């Protein structure tokens, strides 16, 4: 079914956590432009029928695939949520 | 609905700087 | 080729009119009996093209669900019955004809009752078509192609007349493909394979005529990899 | 005269114990043992219909 | 939302879902006229309102659209009578031609739907957070324990478990010569020249080895497995084959499964090293190598594998050609001696009554007894002639794999339904003598109308009575759900090992399902060195765990159990995971957030509807 | 108490006709109180079939009489007895009453006699409802028949000897939902009341007298009879059911066609030939195929669908109206306002439609205007089909009583005919039944040794659970007919025996296979190895012959068969026959009811469309129990809320996705 | 072409070494894929020519049921490890080689040793067959035939020596194969085929060279109809 739900399962502390963290990863590629991610140039979530899956066919892929990375950082409170929506709306013109 | 997880914000390593120069700009003169 | 190649399956032919024939090849070597026969019998049933009621048009009637007076049978019935008629087409030419009927009266409506037509046949002349009790004005046009195989009246909508209509299409001029493979006896091999494939076909074409046919078919299909990928 | 009883004369025999063949009222359990005895038991009774029929 | 009647999907994995496009269409008409207009079929999103609301106004290109919206995609499938929590599961739509729906064959169950004519509904989760929650912890591919009680909810169905008992099954037919190859090279000689005669059947007893594992060698098995192909050998036969270290004399159809497992889980190592090849597939093992299989690789390898499994043994099921006959309802001649044996022994009874030395009930009794007797002396009896007789009967092969039946439809088809009781519940003197491959005698019948007309009658009854059950479960436990951190309550169960009365004095190793269900994946409320395995306080109960405890429990070594137990759950409301402890559809102990107390109300109230 | 009429089919509607309930104003018994009733009381006997009582909540509830008893004066049943004097039965029929049935001993009708007199000394009998095992002397009745035992619909599958209850009464239930078909065709195995079902059914017509036809249109028929008198008949061409059917009496006689008195006319809708027919008899074979014979799944061949074999008409019978609102009258007009005029070409004459035309989901039916404010009848959506007729009964009511406030009225008569399609749902008369699973090309379905296949493959699985062994003993008096090209009559348990069975066995193989050697062609090595196999399995005795061993298998009902796709034969020998199986009610859930946006309710937002758009499903409580199971938190939210109530969300949704 | 010749099945290949090979061929109309993989399925498992050693004889082994003392393994299991022992002529006229070798001392046996045949090669060097115990004096020499498919040791009896011992012989260099007609949309129609198919070979040739040559002779025996009779 998934990739490396196993390996996945083992960074994240609690099942719900990883659905969260998840959800809020892919809603956050959804909002700011696809462009919210940090795997996507060189290997990629790819469609069938053409490339078309480099960009946003399905999003909790892209999730899934960037927690397989290393690449995002997902903390249950990490950061003052005002000051991080904020410089995520400075620093993606993405929209 | 469990607190403990139901909110948990994802954040790569370049948001966490962004957050760094934020607090960084409470620096007055 | 006298040891291997003269060991080749002698293709015989034994045919009951131009409907029923049978062709034994033999002697085969190891499974190659069924191992062609089956293939073989799937595109005689398949891929063979034939001819069937495109479309029908009562002068009389507009929707199929109706009756015509002095007529016993009801309008799908007779189309049914159209359907049921086998006809034969005697060029590539002859892809689409309107056959058209008309009778009267106490008459009993066949096959052969159409109006005859230069390059067709009617493979079912004596097919009972209709029954028209008394002054039964039954005058009517089919429209007959020539097609491969099945599709239903709705993809197709042929409309020669609104009031005429469609039906689902039937193109396979076989009645039934088999093939008895049995053990055929070689001087050096008892175990050899004897293929004798029988068929019943409409009529319309010999048996040999689809057979060839497929086996032309089947060959491009074959022909499908000259191109590596 | 109905009453079957599994209990023999003179055997010492612990607070609570059925003394006849059927059923018992919770409320004596529970006055009897307290909370825990009736706890085991009820679930007993509960798990026995379930094994007595099939239920896992 | 909607509904309709559903098919089989055969085809269809459970991770997707045979979808009818004419109805996601009017669906995702919104999603539709995004994507259409993400492309140029229609000038706006009104003009495509325009454009797709009529069928002769329908576009092949509105389909590959349909299609790239749909890619990642999922819906959620439910069953009219809804009582358990997979009385729904997410499935990815796959838009089909035709009318009905097209369902993945294996839950035709886990929903209780036949083919009857029942149709299901379905639904959506529409925000990209609600399908997320959705797919995650919905899906059936995702749901594959029962959380009720630790049990497998995806139970292989009867024509695969068929076709892989069918598959793995071996045969033996005769011996009569020279069967003691075991020593004498000469005596294989001797008895492979009768095996060229008629002396020989190749499943002889061969002392060693059968003629065919002698007259055989195969060091790869696709060796062999070319050799069924040449139909040299069959596929249930007495064949040795050199397996990677070893000379394995197994049935062919037995190396093929392990095959088959081998690839459904690339660690085919593992895959012979948890199968047990030596045996007749029946769905019991099924069950247990599906387990063992999820425990050891997870979800995605095992799902391979099952559907794999679903492949092949339909595959087999097929090739079987195997079919029920009038003549396949074997009725065993010692069936007719164990029937003239109650006759005679019944007119006995009759005439000791007759001057009146039995009473009414003490005849009547004797009666009942002799019958009793003589049931289980004739399925005894069938039971036998299925083993050693008819190894391979359709009607046995079945009844005896786990597919379907029972020894209670074989004996009133092949022997008798003989005793039933009367309309009070009484059973009739004169039991039903005949059977189906009889025909049941007008009375007979007529009286048999009465226990099936209760069976229904009950049965009807006990399905409304079992959702008031349920409705008032959920309504006491609903609160209930693990929010905790270890319960510091030092206050647990001792959970006994013996059943201190079957005997009115008989302290006994209570049963051992009966322990499984009690203490599966429990909490120690202190370390317990038992075997020799020092099993620390509060460490968690694996089925192991369960096995060397019930071994220890044989030894005597303790009669009850230091685990915890919510009723001993400080936890004001919720319990404690050690208060609570392991139990999930996953293995690993329940997680924080947990509603338990549904799961409960549903896994008991469920059962009632069966009672 | 009354209500709409059981119009599926003639046989239908007669058993509906002649069966009563326990339930009524409630005093005589209301609904919460069956227990004891739903037994079937030992009076049932001769009295109350046992079987046909319909099963659920109302099981034991409603049950059709014994087929020969009948009502003597007041509400009692007397039954058929063969009166029997001494050793010797008299043929006279006394319909006894229930408690005077207890008075005597009856003896069965199972019990052979030579006459008048009975064939066994010890014989049992019917002393008080209990098997009495006494000499023929102590009978004063014996039991008429089994028939009279049962009610009509008990009596009509054949070998009920073999069946179990359970789903005896699956089967009995299920013949009353039965579609007459285009083509009806009788049971290759009969009960033998066909004939008396069609005469007392009147589908059919029926020849009063000796006579001869005068005419025979497609809708009337003069005869005239012997007596020198012509009477005519109009004939019923296609009349709609309760259900939107077809009513047909079929035309069976030509014209100058001599009649005698009593004979049938026009086989009804659902009849052969004063025949019940309606199904279709069908070559299978049983055999566990990948997973399109899953539980109680049927595969087809593709040819029951090129042949007209299994279809019906479904007649639609729209309606709509005209108001005159305070507002405005509600106009019937053909005006749509705003946009278009393209789609009003149908509707041709104003307001009202063309007629004998194809409508698609959508399209206008009767046009009309309120306050102007365009509101005109559409195609409801799903299916329509051909227009048939209309009705127009504006303010010029003739004998009409439109309404108030209704300015006039419309009906509207749709025709489709429907085929048989993927999802449709048959089963067979002894009382096993399933929905088609696929209908697979011919081209590769396993086919016999002669090119002819089977028609349906069933999984076998089912039968073993189900306790019914007449389903494959019919299995194989049909594929006996089959050859035999010849029907057969078998009384529920006084029919035949496996020995005649296996006596038609050896005939027909005799047949098939004198004409397989007759085509010089014997055993295949395919049949050879699967009969060696069969040695194997000792199915076949070792060392008989091929022609002889193929023979026994034959005797057993089974025989070879090859693949089709692979081709290969088929090892294991099948059982197979012309099973009479019939396509059940495909009631109105089969349709798709599946609506994403259209209306709401007034006082709540509930989405509810219906006429307009399909409307929104049920959603229950309990569903939401399993998504509180599962974490569905703000799923749930959202299908209570955007999907639930919301207007302003739902729509805010709307917006977003669009 | 764009419809329908575009419309012809991709003939897509990736070969795993010479061994195994996957080909998709795609798309196919109904009743193809299986059309043709069962033919084609059945005629590479037989029809393949191939080396298989038709004989064995150890000088001192005189009953397939002893055992060489020096070497621990009976003669079942030498016979075993020589079975999958792939060989490759270099000519068609390496209709049958003899291939002795001769081994004594505490060594292993494996195909290295045997005297280097200069038309025929083995791709199985590594292939060991048998381990010398102690001065183990083993003389052996196998023949070899070039044949197609499998042919079991009794059929032949292949003795170069009276008590030389026949080879039950599987020529087909391909190890075996599986195909499977998946199902593939089309923008208008979704029922259509794709027959996949991989295949394991001895290393003889790759699978996709294997693939040629049974297309080829299968459409060769297709050629066995252009003479009517
Ligand atoms: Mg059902
Ligand atoms: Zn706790």
């Amino acid at each position: 079914a998934e990739p490396g739900i196993d390996k996945l399962f083992g960074m994240v502390d609690s099942k719900y956590r990883l659905t969260v963290v998840v959800a809020k990863r892919a809603q956050q590629l959804l909002r700011h432009g696809f462009k919210n991610t940090v795997l996507e140039p060189e290997e990629r979530p790819k469609m069938q029928t053409l490339e078309g899956l480099f960009d946003d066919p399905n999003a909790v892929t892209w999730a899934m695939k960037e927690l397989l990375t290393g690449r995002l950082v997902f903390g249950e409170n990490l950061v003052p949520e005002d000051r991080l929506q904020k410089e995520m709306e400075r620093l993606y013109p993405v929209e | 609905g469990s607190d403990f997880v139901r909110f948990t914000q994802v954040v790569d390593q370049k948001t966490l700087k962004a957050i760094e120069e934020a607090r960084k700009e409470a620096v007055e003169a | 080729m006298l040891d291997s190649k003269l060991k080749a399956p002698v293709f015989t032919v034994r045919t009951q009119g131009r409907e029923y024939g049978e062709f034994v090849l033999e002697p085969l070597e190891r499974g190659f009996g069924v191992t062609l026969g089956n293939p073989l019998r799937r595109i005689l049933l398949s891929s063979i093209p034939g001819t069937a009621v495109t479309s029908v048009y009562i002068e009389d009637v507009l929707h199929e669900f109706s009756t015509i007076p002095g007529v016993k049978e009801d309008v799908v019935e007779i189309i049914l019955n159209l359907k049921e008629l086998v006809v034969r087409f005697l060029n590539p030419s002859l892809q689409t004809v309107t056959l058209l009927l008309k009778a009267e009266g106490p008459k009993e409506v066949k096959a052969r009752d159409f109006l005859p037509v230069a390059d067709v046949e009617i493979m079912n002349p004596d097919l009972h078509i209709a029954t028209l009790e008394e002054g039964g004005r039954l005058n009517m046009e089919v429209r007959v192609d020539r097609g491969v195989g099945y599709v239903p009246a709705e993809k197709h909508g042929i409309k020669d007349r609104i009031n005429a209509i469609p039906v689902d299409a039937v193109f396979s001029p076989v009645r039934r493909v088999a093939f008895q493979v049995e053990d055929t006896r070689l001087g050096q091999r008892t175990d050899l394979d004897k293929l004798t494939l029988r068929i019943w076909t409409d009529g319309s074409v010999t048996p040999l005529e689809a057979l060839n046919q497929a086996v032309e078919i089947l060959r491009e299909h074959l022909t499908y990899f000259s191109n590596p990928q | 005269k109905e009453a079957r009883l599994l209990v023999k004369d003179g055997d010492y025999v612990e607070a609570g114990q059925p003394l006849t063949r059927g059923a018992i009222d919770p409320h004596q359990l529970l006055e009897a043992k307290g909370p825990e005895a009736v706890e085991r038991y009820l679930v007993e009774e509960i798990q026995k219909v379930y094994r007595a029929q099939g239920v896992k | 939302s909607g509904r309709s009647v559903i098919v089989v999907g055969p085809q269809l994995k459970l991770h997707q879902c045979g979808l009818p496009k004419r109805m996601a269409l009017e669906l995702f008409k919104p999603f539709l006229l995004k994507k259409m207009e993400e492309k140029g079929i229609a000038p706006n999103v009104k003009a495509a309102r325009r454009m797709l609301e009529r069928q002769r106004d329908i576009k092949d290109e509105v389909w590959d659209a349909l299609e790239e919206v749909i890619h990642g995609k999922v819906v959620l499938l439910n069953r009219a009578p809804t009582l358990h929590r997979l009385g729904i599961q997410a499935f990815q739509p796959v838009l089909v031609e035709g009318q009905s729906i097209q369902l993945h064959p294996l839950v035709c169950e886990a929903f209780n739907a036949d083919f009857d004519g029942d149709q299901m509904a379905v639904h959506v989760p529409l925000s990209s957070f609600a399908q997320a929650e959705a797919r995650i912890q919905m899906l059936s591919a995702h749901n594959l324990l029962s959380p009720a009680s630790g049990e497998p909810l995806a139970k292989p169905s009867r024509d695969i478990i068929l076709g892989l008992y069918y598959i793995t099954q071996v045969r033996k037919e005769k011996k009569g010569a020279g069967l003691e190859f075991a020593t004498p090279e000469e005596a294989l000689a001797a008895h492979e020249r009768g095996e060229v005669a008629l002396n020989a059947p190749i499943k002889v007893a061969g002392r060693e080895t059968s003629v065919g594992r002698l007259k055989y060698v195969f060091a790869n098995p696709d060796e062999a497995l070319l050799a069924v192909a040449h139909g040299i050998v069959d596929l249930q036969d007495v064949v040795t084959v050199r397996y990677m270290g070893k000379r394995l004399e197994t049935s062919p159809g037995r190396i093929l499964f392990a095959r088959i497992v081998a690839e459904a889980v690339e660690d085919e190592k593992v895959a012979w090293e948890l199968i047990q090849l030596d045996v007749p597939q029946e769905k019991n093992s099924l069950k247990d190598l599906v387990y063992q299989a999820f425990l050891r690789l997870g979800m995605e390898k095992t799902a391979r594998l099952l559907d794999a499994l679903k492949y092949y043994g339909f595959t087999f099921s097929t090739t079987s050609g195997i079919t029920i006959g009038i003549d396949d309802a074997v009725i065993p001649e010692e069936k007719k001696q164990y029937l003239e044996e109650a006759d005679r022994k019944l007119l006995q009874i009759e005439q000791a009554y007759e001057m009146g030395f039995l009473t009414d009930r003490e005849r009547y009794d004797q009666i009942l007894q002799l019958w009793t007797e003589t049931t289980e002396k004739v399925t005894q009896a069938v039971f036998k002639n299925f083993e050693e007789n008819y190894p391979f009967n359709p009607l046995y092969v079945m009844a005896q794999s786990g597919a379907r039946g029972n020894p209670q439809q074989i004996r009133q088809l092949c022997g008798l339904r003989g005793l039933m009781q009367k309309p009070s519940g009484e059973t009739f003197e004169v039991p039903v003598r005949s059977s189906f491959r009889e025909g049941l005698t007008v009375l007979e019948y007529f009286i048999s109308s009465h226990g099936a007309r209760k069976g229904g009658a009950d049965t009807a009854l006990r399905t409304a009575d079992s959702g008031y059950l349920t409705r008032k479960l959920v309504d006491v436990t609903h609160e209930i759900v693990v929010r905790e951190a270890d319960c510091g309550t030092t206050n647990y169960i001792s959970v006994p090992l013996f059943q201190p009365d079957e005997v009115t004095r008989s302290l006994r190793l209570r049963k051992r399902a009966d322990i499984e269900a009690g203490l599966y994946g429990r909490v120690l409320a202190r370390e317990v060195e038992v075997l020799g395995v020092r099993l620390e306080e509060g460490r968690y109960l694996s089925m192991d765990d369960v096995h060397l405890l019930i071994k220890a429990a044989e030894a005597g070594e303790i009669q009850e159990v230091p685990v915890r137990s919510p009723l001993t759950c400080q936890t004001r409301y919720g319990v404690c995971q050690k208060c609570y402890g392991y139990d999930l559809s996953m293995a690993r102990p329940v997680s924080i957030g947990e509603a338990v107390g549904i799961v409960a109300a549903q896994s008991i109230g469920e059962p009632g509807t069966q009672l | 108490l009354s209500q709409f009429k059981d119009e599926t089919n003639p046989l239908s509607s007669l058993r509906h006709k002649r069966r009563i309930s326990a339930l009524g104003p409630g005093g005589l018994t209301r609904e919460r109180a069956g227990f004891d009733v739903r037994d079937v009381h030992r009076t049932h006997y001769g009295r109350i079939c046992p079987v046909e009582t319909p099963e659920g909540a109302n099981i034991g509830l409603i049950t059709s009489l014994a087929a020969y008893a009948r009502v003597d004066e007041l509400g009692f049943i007397r039954t058929p007895y063969r009166r029997v004097v001494g050793g010797v039965v008299t043929d006279e029929v006394v319909y006894m009453t229930a408690t005077e049935e207890d008075r005597y001993t009856i003896a069965q009708a199972n019990t052979p006699l030579e006459g008048n007199r009975i064939a066994a000394e010890r014989v049992v009998a019917r002393r008080k409802g209990e098997p009495v095992i006494v000499s023929p002397e102590e009978v004063e009745f014996m039991d008429v028949s089994p028939k009279q035992v049962f009610s009509v619909n008990t009596n009509l599958i054949p070998f009920l000897e073999h069946d179990d209850a359970n789903r005896a009464l699956m089967g009995s239930n299920m013949q009353t939902q039965a579609v007459p078909l285009i083509r009806a065709q009788a049971p290759v195995v009969m009960t033998g009341l066909e004939e008396r079902v069609v005469r007392d059914s009147l589908a059919a017509l029926y020849a009063e007298e000796d006579g001869e036809v005068a005419k025979v249109d497609g809708n009337r028929i003069v005869v005239r009879y012997e007596d020198g008198r012509l009477v005519e008949y109009p004939l019923r061409r296609f009349y709609r059911s309760n259900q939107g059917t077809a009513l047909d009496q079929r035309p069976r006689v030509v014209v100058g066609q001599r009649v005698r008195k009593g004979d049938l006319l026009a086989d009804g809708p659902a009849s052969e030939n004063g025949f019940l027919a309606l199904g279709q008899n069908v070559l299978v074979a049983i055999m566990p195929f990948d997973g399109y014979n899953f539980e109680d799944a049927i595969v087809i061949s593709e040819e029951l669908l090129k042949r007209d074999f299994y279809t019906s008409i479904h007649i639609e019978r729209y309606e709509i109206e005209a108001r005159d609102t305070k507002l405005g009258p509600e106009r019937i007009t053909r005006d749509i306002p705003h946009l278009s005029e393209a789609a009003l070409r149908d509707l041709d004459e104003e307001g009202v439609v063309r007629i004998g035309a194809e409508v698609k989901p959508g399209d206008i039916l009767v046009g009309r205007t309120s306050f102007v404010k365009d509101t005109s009848l559409r195609v409801p959506p799903g299916e329509g089909g051909i227009v048939v007729r209309t009705v127009r009964l504006r303010r010029g009511d003739p004998g009409v009583e439109l309404k108030p406030g209704v300015r006039e009225v419309v009906r509207v008569y749709v025709a489709q005919k429907r085929k048989l399609q993927v999802g449709d749902k048959l089963a067979n008369r002894h009382g096993n039944k399933g929905v088609v699973a696929k209908i697979l090309p011919v081209e590769d379905m396993p086919h016999l040794p002669d090119g002819t296949p089977v028609d349906v493959i069933l999984n076998p699985l089912g039968v073993p659970s189900r306790m019914n062994l007449g389903q494959i003993l019919e299995t194989h008096l049909g594929l006996a007919g089959y050859f035999l090209g010849q029907r057969y009559i078998s009384p529920i348990f006084d029919g035949a025996k496996e020995p005649e069975i296996k006596e038609l066995l050896a005939q027909a193989f005799e047949v098939y296979f004198g004409k397989r050697k007759g085509e010089g062609f014997g055993v295949d090595k395919r049949e050879v190895e699967v009969l060696r196999r069969a040695e194997k399995l000792g199915l076949v005795t070792p060392g008989k012959t091929p022609e002889e061993q193929l023979k026994e298998l034959f005797l057993q009902g089974k025989v070879v068969l090859y693949d089709g796709r692979t081709g290969e034969p088929i090892e294991g020998p099948i059982v197979v026959g012309q099973m009479f199986i019939m396509k059940l009610y495909h009631m109105v859930e089969d349709k798709m009811h599946a609506r994403s946006t259209g209306p709401y309710s007034l006082i709540t937002q509930q989405p509810l469309g219906g006429k307009a758009q399909f409307g929104g499903q049920r959603f229950g409580e309990m569903e939401v129990w399993a998504l509180e199971a599962y974490g569905a938190a703000h799923t749930l939210q959202e299908m209570l809320t955007l999907k639930s109530d919301d207007i302003e969300g739902r729509n805010a949704a709307y917006e977003a996705i669009i």
